[PDB]
């Protein structure tokens, strides 16, 4: 069956297999040093190294988990699927849930980094380290329950000619047109358009009230530098996933007659592209650290 | 022929 062929030429195949391997390395190696060093590291930037350390969790999965099976399957052979039907609804859940986590920890460190610069002698009174670990397994949840869809959503299809063709069993929607385009709209919606808005939104009033505070020791430095870090993240993060979604949202709403070859082929460089740029934020965080931080760069070279 | 690929 050659209907489920994906025709992409091998140098765009070796040089998204490279791209992908160096931001594995580079990724996988940044956020495990990364937990390691928040790990010994002994007061709210504490609790922003649980944080920190959640969100390196959250992209050490998705390299050590999503990544392999993503580039096989995904990149090399589109056809036959060969993790059967959990690895394909746990392929996807993984995916939405880390998403989640990501995205509500960007918040979170938002809001509580608004506190910190605005309200430091009621943020020393602080929410209690167990209080705040409760808070991210809080969100992981949330993450998770909110990624519930996508078990239910994707599974096994037989997309060959007679349907009986082993080659043919892909990992697929196996629900109708018009429930997955619901389920990626709200995808859409709860993983990037509103905490992404309102991440950017804290963000500004952050750096506003960062130039009120200059106006009026070392916790300028840190606040500083926090804030700037934030930014990137937030920014790194709209940017890595604003053409993923775009794609997924055009796997949908692209009506039969309009799918011609070019647009076929053209969805899969596409593809190849906005997951690219996805690994890229899987593996931006922690060479953000190590620019900004003199401290933090000092410890993660002391490791490696 | 559309993709199935999500």
């Amino acid at each position: 069956n050659s209907d489920l062929d994906v025709n992409t030429d091998i140098y765009s195949k070796v040089l998204v297999t490279a791209i992908y391997l160096a931001l594995f390395v580079v990724g996988t190696v940044g956020n495990s040093v990364t937990l390691f060093t928040l790990a010994r590291k002994k007061s709210l930037q504490s609790t922003v190294d649980y944080y920190l350390g959640s969100l390196a969790l959250s992209d050490l999965l998705i390299l050590l988990l999503a990544m392999p099976v993503e580039l096989y399957n995904f990149i090399w052979v589109h056809h036959p699927w060969a993790f059967g039907d959990a690895g394909c609804r746990g392929y996807y859940f993984l995916r939405d849930a880390c998403t989640y986590a990501t995205a509500l920890n960007v918040v979170s460190l938002s809001v509580e980094l608004y506190l910190a610069i605005c309200h430091p002698f009621k943020a020393k009174t602080l929410m209690s380290r167990s209080r705040t670990k409760k808070f991210i397994s809080a969100i992981w949840l949330a993450s998770a329950l909110l990624a519930i869809p996508m078990l239910f959503t994707m599974g096994l299809q037989n997309l060959s000619g007679d349907g009986t063709h082993p080659g043919g069993l892909v990992c697929t929607p196996i629900v109708d047109t018009a429930t997955l385009k619901v389920v990626i709209q709200v995808n859409t919606f709860m993983s990037f358009l509103f905490p992404m808005l309102v991440a950017s939104i804290l963000n500004t009033v952050i750096a506003n009230k960062l130039t009120v505070m200059v106006h009026q020791p070392g916790r300028v430095q840190a606040l500083r530098r926090g804030v700037l870090v934030l930014r990137a993240v937030v920014i790194a993060f709209v940017v890595c996933w604003l053409p993923y979604h775009v794609r997924r949202l055009m796997f949908c709403y692209i009506s039969d007659e309009q799918w011609t070859t070019f647009l076929f082929d053209f969805y899969h460089y596409f593809y190849m592209l906005t997951n690219a740029l996805v690994y890229v934020s899987a593996a931006i965080n922690p060479i953000l650290y190590n620019l900004v931080s003199a401290n933090f760069r000092q410890v993660f070279l002391s490791t490696l | 022929r559309r993709p199935y690929i999500l």
